[PDB]
DNA sequence: ACACACTCTCCAATTCTCTAATCACTTAC
DNA sequence: GTAAGTGATTAGAGAATTGGAGAGTGTGT
């Protein structure tokens, strides 16, 4: 077999520095390569040999840059390039590698794709394909178009999608989090060619519907590595301020190093001995405790817990993150992307979303659902944070009550499939559920922003009716407890749980305001449907269940690296049960006292002024008040009751 | 095999031994709550070290918090609260 | 004032003050010396309301015997002898605390060396792999040590002995 | 999605090394001479050539660019050095063509700092000063021949045929602790790949105290020095030299047993005890200096080159008719 | 002889299903 | 509206599947 591939591959041409030189029978060589790839088996021998020889970087992209290239040569080059740039799981027909030997072939396919990405860091390639796109759409009328050029244009568009869906590469080196990614260089070349304006022009046309889903996928994959907070703030700098700032940063680093080293070298002591702690019992009979280092005081003793190996969970039940390569890019890249986002909102968004929502959930392919929810979340957060209030007309496809309805339906289906299935399939459905939850959170926050800051009372009334519908109907009010009771770390990421906590925080603030203004007094409930009085304390009491409070104590362990918003949300939810329902017995628990011990140890290293200046002072103060309330009436049986989670009758009998 | 379980948690090394350890502990309510917490936490560690020496204090307290859901431990607590 | 970091303690003064403490100092130097240091540092901090770069260290002196008159009873007791210096060695680094790094996820842990022994971690608390750490030698901490050779004085000796 | 089909762990970050990497990258890409010339951006073009591996950097230029950056490097030199090499590697790849990025992926590159004014005497090399940037002077006694040394290695799993890359070597030859395939249980059976591994030129040298250092009634001390890369064989016996670098500690590597190597003492004053690789044996240490830069302390084309002062004075001397007296 | 690697066996955790008891809703006076 | 009876939900126990630790034994230096 592969002698045929080796004969075809080296017969194309050779790249001089700055010029590719071609042999006359490139056309027949490329035909033979396509023929072999069509006839390749499950071993994928011809495909792996093409990946070994690096056809895309060495030959095909420099060939496409040539000016003398005729129509058929360009056409068949694009055909072969699309087939080689197909993703790996698509080559493996959707099945993930279930076996030790299948994973080897998957990895061998994946590395060849990761190597090829730096070929597309040149604007000349995008300039070359932009002319063919312009010929079909702009320079040819709808009556006079050719199906051959139609298929070529479809291949070019799918090639752009396949290029932007390539993963990052670790082998080239490790790069810091505060500089331009390798993805950004492809973005710079893509935007400098100006092909994005043609893509926006195509997306604006109602007649050209079949390209719209792919164009949505392309713009989502461009914005893959960014967050709305990076682009929302307008970029400006002065180098005087930058120099002063960097000098202060290294001043912090130097002082930290000197203090830490002097503390460590002052810790050591010279000689030894061995000592008995009279009053503490040993394991063996009639024995006192014995130590073999000069301890300062008896409370410094640790019972040699440093030796003992920690118990691990089994491999099916450990928490897992999902990693997006996320960085603070340069001011140049951020300015270009900000301009692109504003142009998309002005020219494409309403038509594109309206064309997409009829089709995205009907299709066989899974990934466009994730792209749909991602683009919704990004655009709405960008509008709200940038305060570009005149753009609110342009996103009117997403403001209705129907948006909340359709989002809730899709989120419910994803949660049920992710809970009931097993394995990588369950993780795959849970990944969809995560993006749906984030889009729901942005819907809530955007409607509150419109109701607070819009200038037109008609727009305020339209937002207010939607907010009242969300507060009133049971499906929206029962959703957080429904998801929290089904959470499991085997099939859902930590990012999902953080997102769920923040969503619950914002929703409960909305319900509290609509009760406080008196707008919520009576509530419909299913039986037939009947109306009953609503009480906010009765609603808050649902979250005091043990199956909810487990995860709040679980996420409070990461306090030293959480964001300030997440720390505020966790402390606020505990503070409500502590001092609004006024029920501290449910929070008296050893696994929370461990978190308080860690926080106290962290705060020992700071002076009395720096403690009040610190960002963790809210958590410190809450721990102070709860521990004082605990020790106000300490008893030994209460200290025994702290070891177990306490139910309702347990709380009543402990209290009374 | 060997593992911490309900027999050990209800046995003579268990909850009654922890109660006997805690009989001498009497914190001052007017003092620093974090200092009182530190004093309590090391008595928990001392009882855990005597009760099951193989494992860390953190994992011992996690295992006790898990084993509180068993019916045998619940029946023990129902008798012990009297 | 001059930021000197040691005190020479003349033991005759301590013996004049209290023999009951002098006996304890000579009999148990490997156990009581780590606490008389702390009393000196406490008195310094109370008197001057100030900290220093290293702890003030004790050096007891002027406790005399011969090199041949030592017995197994004298092990770990305080002694004083005299002689001439013939040779000194180059410096040896002696570790006090090592530094481990996980091979899989670049997490890093310190570990004190004591009783002549270090304790190696087994399970990585970050990534939960086992038998996974590697010691990084140049990230760890050392102290100076020197060997000096001392020779008998020939004056005191009985008949026929070589120094 | 496919991040979970892959099995790779997230790496923990050294924030100090990360900030040093970012600022050193800016220093390489932005520094201007008084002639308004980018010296280091010019010099990074030369590293494509096969004979060259190092950039020689003046410390005063670092101090001019940023005071606290040079202060951080001098305090934490051993810890921050791989980040500086990484910044140099990425900044070189930004300059290379597609023809040359093929070659540059393997190649090792070095930073060579010089022109410190903080001299220390040889007897002052306490164990406190491990890892800091230091200058010293000495006389060279021996110059051992050249060897290639392994730096980053690639290993093939014998069970499943997957290549595990960039296993960073310590003083000792090491195999990976775990196969890169997440559905493979091998931790012992590996084979090194030569044509993917990276090799480093190495040289060992001995130095002696200069006579002006010596105390009362004293015999000179000697030090072992390690040299790498482009500085190999740049100096001869009998020379008197200034060295800039750092002080390091090297172990007795013959006491350890791992996959791929058993202990030489088993094949054929008290140390550290406790490690899995040290079953009953114990580990001890020696001092050595890891040199960053070495130099000696002090025909018509050459005559033209020594142009103003030297030709004027030497031509007057040549004209002197009583020059013998 | 001593160290290191590999294989087998057992036990514990989880989830589904069936049975029994207690609580709440519906029906009747 | 109140009391009694019946239905539904919740709690416990038994059985089966999955995975990991530990100990024993064999081989190589
Ligand atoms: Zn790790
Ligand atoms: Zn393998």
């Amino acid at each position: 077999m592969n002698v045929l591939v080796q004969g075809a591959v080296h017969a194309l041409g050779y790249y001089e520095d700055g010029k590719y030189s071609r042999e006359p029978d490139c056309y027949e060589s490329i035909r033979d390569l396509i023929r072999y790839l069509r006839e390749d088996g499950d071993d994928h021998t011809a495909r792996i040999e093409c990946g070994r020889h690096n056809l895309v970087e060495q030959d095909l992209v420099p060939m496409v840059k040539c000016e003398d290239l005729t129509d058929d040569e360009f056409d068949i080059a694009i055909r072969l390039m699309v087939n080689l740039c197909q993703p790996a799981i698509s080559t493996m027909r959707g099945k993930p590698p279930a076996d030790r030997d299948q994973w080897k072939m998957y990895w061998e396919l994946e590395e060849n794709l990761r190597r090829a990405k730096t070929a597309f860091s040149d604007a000349h390639f995008f300039t070359a394909i932009k002319k063919r796109i312009d010929n079909y759409f702009i320079d040819t009328e709808y009556e006079d178009r050719d199906e051959r050029l139609r298929l070529v244009v479809e291949r070019i568009v799918l090639l752009i999608k396949y290029v932007f869906s390539i993963n990052p590469d670790t082998s080239e080196g490790r790069r810091t989090r505060i500089e331009d990614s390798s993805h950004d260089r492809v973005i710079i070349a893509f935007l400098e060619s100006g092909i994005d304006k043609t893509l926006m022009h195509i997306a604006n046309q109602p007649r050209e519907k079949e390209f719209h889903v792919t164009i949505l996928d392309i713009f989502a994959l461009i914005l893959k590595e960014q967050t709305a907070e990076d682009l929302a703030t307008k970029s400006e700098e002065v180098s005087t301020a930058e120099q002063k700032k960097t000098e202060e940063e290294f001043r912090k680093i130097i002082e930290n190093h000197v203090v830490k080293e002097t503390q460590k070298r002052k810790s050591f002591s010279r000689f030894g001995g061995s000592y008995t702690i009279k009053g503490l019992k040993g394991i063996s009979a009639n024995s006192s405790q014995v130590v073999f280092k000069p301890i300062q005081n008896v409370e410094k003793h640790n019972f040699l817990d440093d030796r003992k190996a920690k118990k691990r969970a089994p491999r099916n039940r450990r928490p897992f993150e999902i990693d997006t390569n996320s960085h603070f890019a340069s001011s140049e890249v951020r300015g270009m992307l900000r301009d692109m986002v504003i142009r998309i909102i002005e020219t494409c968004f309403n038509r594109l979303m309206k064309s997409s929502k009829t089709t995205v959930f009907v299709q066989v392919q899974k990934t466009s659902q994730i792209n749909y929810f991602f683009l919704i979340k990004f655009v709405l957060r960008f509008v709200r944070l940038s305060r570009q209030d005149h753009l609110l007309e342009r996103i009117s496809e997403c403001i209705g009550v129907e948006a909340f309805h359709e989002n809730n339906v899709q989120l419910t289906e994803y949660v049920e499939n992710a809970t009931t299935l097993k394995g990588v399939e369950a993780k795959s459905h849970g990944l969809k559920a995560q993006y749906a939850l984030g889009a729901y959170n942005e819907l809530v926050l955007l409607h509150r922003y419109i109701y607070e800051h819009a200038k037109e009372e008609n727009e305020r009334k339209f937002a207010k009716r939607a907010l009242e519908h969300i507060v009133n109907v049971e499906e929206y009010r029962e959703l957080p407890i429904f998801i929290i009771k089904k959470f499991s770390s085997s099939v859902l990421s930590n990012n999902f749980l953080r997102e769920l906590v923040l969503t619950t925080h914002h929703y409960m603030k909305l319900v509290e305001r609509f009760v406080k203004t008196g707008a919520l007094k009576k509530v419909t409930k299913k039986v037939k449907v009947e109306e009953i009085d609503f009480q906010f304390d009765s609603y808050v009491c649902k979250f005091s269940n043990v199956d909810v409070l487990k995860w709040y104590v679980f996420l409070l362990n990461d306090f030293s690296k959480n964001s300030t918003e997440l720390n505020q949300a966790l402390v606020k939810m505990l503070h409500r049960i502590a001092f609004d329902l006024k029920l501290p017995i449910k929070l008296y628990q050893v696994s929370l006292f461990q978190v308080f011990s860690k926080v106290n140890e962290h705060f020992t290293h700071l002076s009395k002024d720096l403690r009040k200046s610190s960002r963790l002072y809210e958590l410190y103060q809450f721990g102070f008040h709860l521990l004082k309330k605990f020790f106000s009436k300490f008893t030994g049986d209460l200290a025994i009751e702290a070891l177990f989670w306490k139910g309702p009758r347990e709380c009543f009998e402990i209290e009374n | 095999r060997l593992a911490l379980n309900e027999r050990i948690l209800t046995g003579p090394k268990g909850i009654s031994a922890l109660r006997e350890t805690l009989k001498d502990f009497k914190p001052n309510p007017k003092d620093d709550p974090y200092a009182n917490l530190e004093k309590l936490m090391k008595k928990y560690a001392y009882w855990g070290h005597l009760m099951f020496p193989k494992m860390k204090t953190e994992d011992v307290l996690n295992r006790v918090e898990t084993l509180g859901t068993r019916r045998q431990v619940k029946v023990f607590m129902i008798k012990h609260r009297l | 004032d001059a930021e000197v970091t040691h005190i020479n303690l003349n033991l005759k003064h301590l013996n004049a003050f209290s023999e009951a403490l002098y006996r304890k100092v000579i009999a148990y130097p490997a156990d009581v010396i780590p606490y008389l240091d702390i009393v000196v540092n406490e008195v310094f901090a109370e008197r001057f309301n100030r900290t220093l770069a290293q702890s003030i260290e004790l050096r007891p002196f002027n406790a005399t015997r011969n090199m041949r008159g030592l017995n197994p009873n004298d092990v770990d007791q305080l002694i004083t002898i005299s002689g001439m210096v013939t040779r000194t060695s180059s410096l040896i680094p002696e570790m006090r605390s090592g530094y481990f790094q996980c091979a899989v996820c670049a997490f890093g842990i310190e570990s004190e060396v004591d009783k002549g022994r270090i304790e190696e971690p087994v399970v990585c608390t970050n990534c939960s792999n086992t038998h996974c750490f590697q010691l990084v030698h140049n990230r760890s901490v050392f102290l100076d040590k020197q060997v000096v050779k001392l020779q008998e004085s020939p004056d005191d000796m009985p008949s026929g002995e070589t120094p | 999605m496919d991040n979970i089909i892959g099995g790779q762990a997230q790496q923990v970050e050294d924030t100090d090394g990360t900030r040093v990497q970012n600022e050193f990258s800016k220093f390489l890409k932005s520094f201007k001479d008084q002639k308004n010339e980018f010296i280091y951006k010019s010099a990074m073009k030369e590293l494509v050539q096969p004979e060259k591996n190092t950039i020689f950097i003046n410390m005063q230029h670092l101090y001019k660019f940023s005071n606290n950056l040079a202060t951080t490097i001098e305090l934490q030199y051993y810890r921050v050095y791989p980040f500086m090499c990484e910044a140099l590697h990425l900044a070189t790849l930004d300059a290379c063509d597609e023809s040359e990025r093929q070659q540059m992926f393997k190649k090792q590159l070095y930073v060579s700092l010089f022109n410190l004014d903080a001299k220390t005497k040889v007897r002052e090399l306490s164990a406190d000063k491990v890892g800091g940037l230091v200058r010293i002077a000495g006389q060279i006694v021996r110059t051992h021949p050249v060897h290639p040394e392994l730096s980053r290695a690639c290993f093939v799993c014998e069970d499943c045929g997957v290549t595990t890359r960039d296993v960073q070597q310590q003083f000792r030859y090491t195999q990976p602790t775990k196969c890169a395939n997440p559905q493979c249980m091998n931790r012992t059976r590996f084979s090194l790949d030569v044509n993917s591994s990276t090799f480093v030129d190495f040289q060992k040298i001995r130095i002696q105290e200069t006579q002006a250092e010596l105390p009362r009634g004293s015999i000179p001390r000697t030090v072992d020095v390690i040299v790498r890369g482009e500085m190999v064989e740049t100096v001869q016996p009998g020379d008197k030299c200034d060295i800039v670098g750092t002080l390091i500690v090297i172990p007795d590597i013959a006491q350890l047993s791992t996959p791929g190597l058993r202990a030489e003492t088993s094949n054929q004053s008290e140390g550290i005890t406790g490690l899995k690789a040290l079953g009953v044996r114990d580990l001890t240490y020696k001092m050595a200096f890891l040199a960053c830069h070495i130099q000696q302390t002090e025909y018509l084309d050459l005559w033209s080159k020594m142009s103003t002062e030297d030709r004027a004075t030497l031509k007057k001397m040549s004209d002197d008719k009583k020059i013998e007296k």
